[PDB]
């Protein structure tokens, strides 16, 4: 039972990239295949838009209720 | 590695007892001397090194570590007789001037004291629909039978709050909304300015002894058929609590589990020891010289109470001239004189004579000068630059012209991967003085190397050991990282003041421009910023973390903060030469020929990855011509 | 404005003297410049300004100013720091027994500061240079201080004052300075018809739209300073100068 | 002016929106049901005027490539939230002044 | 010499030797380069934490299977990029108590020191006379009294 | 405190009362050890007779005494004598003790990586330190030779090929593995399977090509069949990614075309046959003409080298280094001079 | 606290003995903590 | 030109002593929605420190680590003692600025404890 917006908003969007960011840096394991870039954020940049970030996003109603909303399931504007 | 994962939900403050700190604390002084004739710290003085360290050098004698490894100790100052507590004087009047000395109860009628017990045990949970109905039943009691007999509690309001608070329980943490605590402060204040009035008794029906304040330092009782003493006040008060301490507790939720049952006690209104603050958090000082005032003053009580401890003479319950009152051996004024001192320890207010005062705990905490607005809510930052900002066109508008005396000491830590090493190779080669980029790299175990910029072999060193991890740790937890240089595509944070809506700070991507010592913008920026030109000068701060970066792109950057907060209007364009130039090109008579397009599409664009496709010309033939409407 | 203050710059001991090393006289100007002789102390050089929007760092209060006409001597200065040093009204412990002096054979003076404590004459000084040594003369503790600011300055001249007796001991000085200070960018221009500018970008020469008499511009000057301040006055303020500078005439 | 806007921000400081778009303070306290009445934002209100809309009828193409997801599943299913839109321009026919 | 597991150390939950095979749930700081290949991190930071004194495990672990962690989702914190975790895991410990009885090897013997080993590894301090007689002394059985764990990856017991 | 005074006095008598010392309660053994080995810097004989009756004594011991070895390293800027006698007794201590080799051999080669690096080859005190302690421990691996060679695999593949542009540790693992046929195979198969996993990146696999070249092509030991079947399977490979298609395809063909410069003779049989070995005219028929253009990223010298000797016969960064010939002359002279093969590509 | 006169909103959270469960920006400042604003207002998951 | 990287710290609050990033400032990025960048300017580059903590209780001056014994690192401890409790478990660290523990520190000198659930 999850109504909430099936869109990822800004804050989303930067929290993911900025923590998958850093979930490439720190030696962790790049998902993708590329062509040699160096910056984390190009990376995390070009795994959101082949739908490979596997972050689960814990949306807190205020209550305390929480949804669990993957990456992939929410639809990215473009 | 070695970082806390326990965070913090939610924060709750009251009083320490009398017997927490004791065993908190950790030397006694005893000595009013702060600093020696010699040099050092005094020996069992206030910046003793039983507590925390007066220095950057020497360590501390309770636990042994420097200044950089310890927090410093809470001591305390004994004091001989006991004093009120300044913080919570006002309410011990106000727990006087509506209570007497012949019966120890208040002044208050218990038509009411009944209710405010009844809805404050209520609102401990939030209920709230029923503070209303707490005083419609009591009316309604009240006027079917008048009964002042009933004097501990009555059955049919205490039938409502034990069935509300049993019921409606697992609600006792949804009691912080605004309508729960408005209507609490509410009561309580209407209680405090209404039915806290000084009134002849009525439950013992004789006289009354008035108690009346001055300059908030002295208590002093009168006669019903004088100076107010704190140890007869806490003998007086101690028998009010023990009689009235299942109400007095519920307006004082204090120290623990709401003051449930008489918890909450006459130890905090009286003190008899002044804890000190560390010897750290005060440095080499304006609060050290009140706490010596304090100790003087008790070294004067002690000789006084060595001369009043006579075989000879015993009053108590010259060799010192310097008291006021020469005549009587009693010398009251000695002691209003130590309790207005830790007044003065306290705050400023609450004294208005002594002139050798420093300001207390009040003035270093409240206003803009203080900690709220000075310390905790703004602070002195680091990584972040200023300098006079510039005009400048030639960059972008999501750029910003960055000197070569900025990058050179601003500094990033790149997590060294084997992804995005040769190019911190390259900089750990260069050295901190060359700006391709370099370095001040620290290891893997965290201690930093400092590659010198005079020697070449003792940085190629660092520049070949980087990706490998040689330490040989029994765990790896973390890799090395190069505190780099600022590059031509990060992020520095621009801040122009007065900060007075949203588009006043932006995100500018960095663009090193060499030889130059000032900031740089573009146009259509000066305006967001309000900023004219004629020495404006900027902040520029400059996220170190990775999470500081993605905002950074996202949502602090200059292309999407387009708009203002306001209505939506844009606030970015192209001021003053441009609204001419395309006034005058895009004009009906202008007529490039095709050397001319091809420069100006050039100079518009500026190396863009990818082909420019061009249009065709307006006018084929006598002459290949392009209008200046086809350039744009 | 940064002008030629004062001829008098040895016995005078203020505390910034800002002069204008070659400032000239104003070829279009009003009779009472010359009824009170102001041409004893001018203020400012003149310039070959065109009012033309070439760049684009020239706009919002902007100007641009020639390279070459910089690196030749436009607008250069100085500004005369000067610090008068007392060693009893600064310095105080006891005995007042301080004269400006050297022990013979500290590291921190060698070659730096003359041999009775004072810096030399032309001597540069940067941060961090010592700047004048003194000594007790009771025991012999010979201290230093430093020169404790950020800018390059070239010691001028220094002079020893007595009291006002001329029985003083070597304990008073007052050392001048010069620092050089010429046009950086972020330096701020003007002309006699309240137009500030703020100096932008120092154009390289050859980039000038030169005229068709030869001449490359010394300034540019931006058309938008103009409709919203109307400053007619500089309009015919460069007619009349540029009509005194080619008759030999100065213009009333 | 530094005091009123100080004021109104450290009384206005805790008014987040939240996924069920209800305007609440820093303790879940209910200011309003939805944002500004209408739940929009205002920098992304300035198109929606009926004078911008040519611009809207015009351009149609370029916005849907963004914009791909009302032609296709999981969207563009309006047949909950247009009955009340016929309801409404059906009772306004037999109850003209309200 | 290396500790295996190899049925719990030889099933050595026997007479005079005392122990229990309880699942313990720790607290994991995981680096994140192990977000594929992660049961190696797991028990990479599980074998620098074996053979010595602990707070969730009290005396002391030899061994350990079944590594599992409690709950799909880790918990990445606000700003961070260790995944954290919380694993299960069958540990073997034993410890010290007062009034039981633990493993015997005699090294030497002394006129106050009688040194007695626990399964082969750990060492225990014994006293060795009992203030009676010094003289004549020819598996051990012992009490314990108190508890001496070391600091740096080692045990001992203080019998 | 006792044992601070007693243990800082240096024989039979002091062995035994050093036994009753620390026996006595063994928690303070952990001040003894260090204080031993402050005592480092004859007499270490008889420091090795007790530092194996203390470690004997109880079996805990061996397995407390690694953070000794990290912290009472004599430092690089002590002299020759200090640091040749430690590695000399650390390696006896390698020798008695079975269990510690891999944190002694780690230790060592992280120390030699750190006194390799500051020496980059001359253009000089530490790197005569460097021939010492290289010296010694190649007289230490001559005269112990499996579970060394997995030590030196393990530590090999944790520390030396993330460590780029090295000149001396790799000799290490060049001696070793050149006393055996089935050595020296299995670390092609190492490193070939360094180079072939996908998952592993882009500059280790480039850093073990460039080892792979290396050591084919400048070694004396290894036999023919062996470097045509690791050439064949490189080639197998370079044929895998140009059926269907950059970084490792470069390495691999910069290691193929090094092998063939400095293996010019070996690579053909006979004088002329109707095909030589594995049709390597051909090979490089198909590899030189294809789109890719792998010889611009190569050095300009080992290009123009590999165009005459095919005329005759009718990243940047990670190819830059190459194991170094010269040295220094005093002590690794009789380990370079018998198994090195002659340079400066005569034909 | 923050706001203004720092001593009465002291006194009366010794007095009432006051809890915030730390949800408010001017607080979570004063503490070491995440603002509940746009990228505070949810938490951040993986799974396994 | 006030360029600042690894500024000293003082004494009381050992912040930089500096570059202010200022309480008005402060509004506006929360007025973007970025709540990590003022984390960052605010606790990752000002007056970042650790505290330790009795979790039962939640004071912060409480703890009291003891000395080293004069065995000389013949079995170190090195342990923390809530000295109001006498128990030397659950001492937990947390990350709060150091002008909250001069904060706590100070009132403290005024009786008044502040509870942390942590
Ligand atoms: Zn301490
Ligand atoms: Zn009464
Ligand atoms: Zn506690």
């Amino acid at each position: 039972k999850r109504i909430t917006t099936p869109y990822m908003t800004k804050y989303e969007r930067a929290r993911v990239l900025g923590t998958r960011a850093l979930q490439i840096a720190m030696c962790a394991p790049v998902m993708v295949e590329l062509e040699g870039e160096t910056d984390p954020l190009l990376i995390a940049m070009k795994e959101l838009k082949a739908r490979k970030i596997p972050i689960i996003i814990r949306r807190y109603l205020p209550d305390g209720s929480y949804e669990d909303w993957g990456v992939d399931e929410l639809i990215i504007t473009d | 590695k070695n970082m806390p994962w326990r965070r913090l939900q939610g924060i709750s403050f009251g009083m320490y007892s009398a017997e927490e700190l004791k065993k908190l604390s950790v030397k006694s002084i005893t000595n009013p001397r702060y600093l020696d004739s010699l040099g050092n710290p005094s020996a069992n003085g206030l910046y003793d090194l039983a507590l925390g360290p007066a220095d950057s050098k020497e360590v501390c004698s309770t636990c042994v570590q420097d200044f950089s490894n310890c927090s410093g100790h809470l001591g305390h100052i004994e004091l001989p007789l006991t004093v009120y507590n300044p913080l919570l004087f006002d309410k011990l009047y106000l727990l006087l001037r509506g209570s007497c000395l012949n019966c120890h109860m208040l002044t208050c009628p218990r038509a009411v004291i009944h209710l405010l017990l009844c809805q404050l045990r209520v609102l401990e949970v939030g209920a709230l629909q029923a503070v209303y109905e707490l005083e419609r039943i009591l009316n309604r009691f009240l006027e079917e039978n008048p009964d002042p007999s009933a004097s501990e509690i009555r059955e049919e309001l205490e039938q409502y709050t034990t069935e509300i608070v049993q019921n409606n329980l697992l609600g006792s943490q949804g009691a912080h909304v605004k309508n729960v605590c408005e209507s609490k402060s509410k009561l309580i204040a209407l209680f405090w300015k209404a039915h806290m009035n000084a009134k002849r008794c009525p439950h013992c029906k004789t006289g009354r002894s008035v108690v009346r304040k001055e300059h908030n330092s002295k208590l002093t009782i009168t006669f019903p058929a004088g100076y107010l003493t704190p140890t007869s006040a806490r003998e007086h008060l101690s028998a009010l609590w023990k009689n009235e301490g299942f109400f007095l507790n519920y307006l004082f939720s204090g120290m623990d589990d709401d003051g449930m049952e008489s918890r909450f006690n006459p130890s905090v209104f009286f003190l008899d020891f002044l804890v000190v603050p560390p010897s750290r958090y005060r440095p080499v000082n304006g609060q050290t010289v009140n706490l010596q005032a304090v100790m003087k003053d008790v070294v004067l009580i002690r000789k006084l109470l060595a001369l009043m401890a006579q075989e000879q003479k015993l009053p108590e319950e010259f060799l010192s001239t310097l008291p006021g009152q020469s005549l009587i051996d009693k010398l009251y004024n000695i002691w209003i004189r130590l309790q207005s001192h830790v007044n003065i320890v306290f705050d400023s207010e609450m004294d208005k004579l002594m002139m050798d005062k420093y300001p207390g705990i009040r003035q270093i905490l409240e206003k803009k000068e203080g900690l709220f607005r000075k310390h905790m809510m703004g602070k002195r930052v680091d990584y972040a630059a200023r300098s006079v900002i510039c005009p400048d066109m030639y960059i972008n508008t999501n750029e910003i012209g960055i000197p070569m005396v900025f990058a050179t000491k601003l500094t990033y830590p790149q997590p060294v991967t084997p992804w995005n090493v040769q190019e911190l190779r390259q900089a750990v080669i260069n050295g901190p003085n060359v700006h391709p980029g370099a370095s001040m790299v620290i290891n893997e175990d965290g201690s930093r190397t400092a590659l010198s910029a005079v020697d070449m072999t003792q940085r190629e060193a660092v520049a070949k050991q980087l990706l490998t991890p040689a330490t040989g740790a029994p765990k790896p937890q973390g890799t090395k990282i190069v505190c780099r240089h600022v590059k031509n595509g990060d992020i520095l944070l621009l801040n122009r003041q007065p900060t007075l809506h949203r588009p006043s700070i932006q995100a500018h991507r960095a663009r090193i421009l060499p030889e130059e010592k000032v900031l740089r913008l573009h146009y259509a920026n000066c305006k967001a910023y309000n900023a004219d030109f004629d020495g404006d000068e900027m902040n520029a701060h400059f996220p170190q973390s990775e999470l500081g970066r993605a905002e950074a792109y996202v949502l602090a950057c200059t292309d999407q903060q387009y708009l203002v907060p306001k209505d939506g209007q844009p606030l970015a364009g192209l001021i003053q030469d441009h609204m001419v130039s395309g006034a005058s090109m895009t004009t009906r008579g202008c007529f490039f020929t095709r050397e001319h397009y091809m420069e100006l599409v050039y100079r518009g664009l500026t190396d863009k990855v990818g082909r420019v496709k061009l249009l065709s010309p307006s006018i084929l033939k006598p002459f290949p011509l392009w209008t200046g409407k086809q350039v744009v | 404005t940064m002008g030629f203050p004062l001829l008098t710059y040895q016995d005078r001991s203020d505390n910034k003297l800002y002069r204008l090393q070659t400032p000239q006289s104003p070829l279009v100007r009003p009779s009472m410049y010359d009824y009170y002789d102001m041409d004893n102390y001018p203020i400012g050089t003149n310039a070959i300004v065109a009012v033309i929007s070439y760049t684009g760092y020239d706009m919002e209060d902007a100007m641009i100013v020639n390279k070459a006409s910089w690196e030749r001597g436009f607008a250069h200065g100085s500004v005369y720091k000067s610090e008068f040093i007392d060693l009893s009204e600064k310095i105080k412990q006891g005995d007042s027994s301080l004269v400006f002096g050297i022990k013979p054979g500290d590291p921190r003076v060698l070659q730096k500061l003359d041999d009775d404590g004072l810096p030399f004459i032309g001597a540069k000084l940067q941060y961090g240079d010592p700047y004048y040594s003194y000594l007790n003369l009771n025991t012999g503790e010979s201290f230093v201080m430093y020169y404790k600011s950020k800018e390059n300055c070239v010691v001028d001249n220094i002079k020893v004052c007595s009291n006002d007796t001329g029985s003083g001991k070597f304990k008073c000085v007052c050392i001048t300075m010069r620092v050089p200070r010429n046009p950086t960018i972020g330096d701020k221009f003007a002309s006699r018809h309240g137009q500030k500018g703020i100096l932008s970008r120092l154009w390289p020469a050859e980039d000038m739209p030169f005229t068709e008499s030869g001449m490359v511009p010394d300034i540019l000057f931006n058309p938008h300073g103009f409709p919203s301040r109307m400053t007619i006055g500089m309009l015919i303020e460069s007619m009349a100068g540029k009509s005194a500078a080619l008759h030999g005439l100065c213009h009333d | 002016s530094g005091y009123l806007q100080r004021c109104i921000i450290k009384h206005l400081e805790g008014l987040v929106v939240q996924y069920d778009l209800t305007v609440r303070d820093s303790d879940g306290s209910v200011v309003q049901f939805l944002y500004g009445e209408d739940g929009l934002d205002i920098p992304k209100t300035q198109f929606l005027q009926p004078k911008q809309f040519p611009f809207l009828a015009s351009n149609y193409e370029v916005i849907m490539k963004s914009q791909h997801l009302h032609e296709v599943l999981s969207r563009a299913d309006p047949k909950k939230a247009l009955h009340h839109f016929r309801a409404i321009k059906k009772w306004q026919s037999k109850h003209p002044n309200t | 010499e290396l500790p295996t597991y190899a049925a719990a150390c030889a099933l050595v939950n026997s007479r005079y030797s005392c122990l229990v095979a309880g699942p313990h749930q720790r607290h994991i700081a995981l680096s994140p380069r192990y977000l594929n290949r992660k049961r190696t991190g797991i028990r990479e930071q599980l074998d620098a934490e074996l053979l010595r004194y602990s707070e969730s495990l009290l005396g002391v672990p030899i061994a350990y299977d079944n590594i599992k962690v409690v709950g799909e989702l880790g918990d990445i914190y606000d700003d961070q990029g260790h995944i954290h975790l919380n694993i299960e895991a069958d540990f073997v410990i034993f410890c010290p108590e007062p009034g039981q009885k633990l493993m015997g090897i005699v090294n030497k013997v002394s006129s106050s020191h009688i040194g007695c080993l626990v399964h082969g590894c750990f060492n225990a301090s014994i006293p060795k006379p009992e203030q009676l007689s010094a003289e004549q002394w020819q598996e051990l059985e012992f009490e314990v009294f108190r508890l001496d764990s070391d600091a740096a990856g080692v045990f001992c017991i203080r019998g | 405190q006792l044992i601070s005074i007693i243990l800082r006095l240096p024989v039979e008598e002091y062995l035994a009362f050093l036994g009753n010392l620390v026996s006595a309660q063994t928690v303070f053994l952990r001040p003894c050890l260090s204080m031993i080995a402050s005592h480092f810097v004859a007499n270490f004989d008889t420091c090795h007779r007790a530092l194996q009756i203390i470690a004997r004594y109880v079996p805990s011991t061996p397995w407390f005494l690694m953070p000794i070895l990290v912290e009472k390293f004599p430092f690089v800027r002590k002299s020759e004598r200090t640091l040749e006698c430690y590695v000399h007794n650390l390696l006896r201590i390698s020798v008695y003790f079975p269990t510690l080799r891999h944190e002694i051999l780690e230790l060592i080669i992280e120390k030699l990586l750190k006194l390799d690096v500051n020496a980059s080859r001359q253009g000089h005190p530490v790197a005569e330190r460097l021939d010492i302690l290289m010296s010694l421990v190649l007289s230490y691996m001559k005269d112990v030779c499996k579970d060394l060679y997995r030590d030196l695999i393990n530590i090999f593949d944790k520390l030396l090929l993330p460590t780029h542009a090295s000149c001396h540790v790799q000799f290490f693992m060049f001696y070793l593995c050149s006393f055996k046929l089935g050595f020296a195979e299995a670390f092609l198969e190492h490193l070939w399977k360094k180079l072939q996993d996908p998952s592993n990146p882009a500059i280790i696999r480039q850093a073990a090509g460039n080892y792979i070249g290396s050591f084919l092509a400048r070694a004396k030991f290894i036999p023919l069949i062996t470097v045509k079947s690791c050439l064949d399977l490189l080639v197998n490979w370079l044929h895998i990614y140009l059926n269907n298609q950059h970084g490792p395809f470069y390495s691999a063909c910069q290691a193929v075309f090094y092998t063939f410069v400095f293996r010019h003779k070996q690579l053909l049989s006979g004088n002329l046959k109707e095909g030589l070995q594995y049709l390597q005219s051909l090979n490089f028929e198909r590899i030189v003409m294809s789109q890719l253009n792998p010889l611009k990223i190569c050095l300009p010298s080992v290009v123009n080298f590999f165009a005459a000797i095919t005329n005759k016969y009718q990243t940047n960064p990670l190819d830059t280094f190459f194991p170094f010939d010269p040295c220094v002359l005093k002590r690794s002279k009789k380990f370079i001079d018998p198994i090195y093969q002659v340079w400066e590509d005569m034909s | 606290m923050t706001f203004e006169t720092s001593f009465q909103f002291l006194k009366q959270a010794t007095m009432l003995g006051s809890h915030d469960e730390l949800r408010s920006p001017s607080a979570c400042l004063v503490v070491g903590k995440v603002v509940r604003g746009g990228t505070g207002l949810f938490e951040l998951k993986q799974p396994l | 030109f006030q360029v600042r990287t690894t500024g000293a710290r003082d004494r009381v609050t050992n912040q930089p002593i500096g570059i202010r990033f200022g309480e008005m400032e402060r509004d506006a990025l929360l007025a973007h929605g970025t709540s990590f960048l003022l984390h960052d300017r605010l606790f990752n580059c000002s007056d970042r420190s650790v505290a330790h903590v009795c979790v039962k209780c939640g004071s912060l001056l409480s703890p009291l680590l003891e000395k080293p014994p004069p065995s000389w690192s013949a079995m170190r401890n090195r342990k923390y003692n809530c000295t109001l409790c006498s128990r030397s478990d659950t001492i937990d660290t947390v990350s709060v600025p150091y002008v909250f523990r001069y904060f706590v520190a100070e009132l403290a000198a005024m009786n008044i404890k502040v509870k942390l659930d942590v």
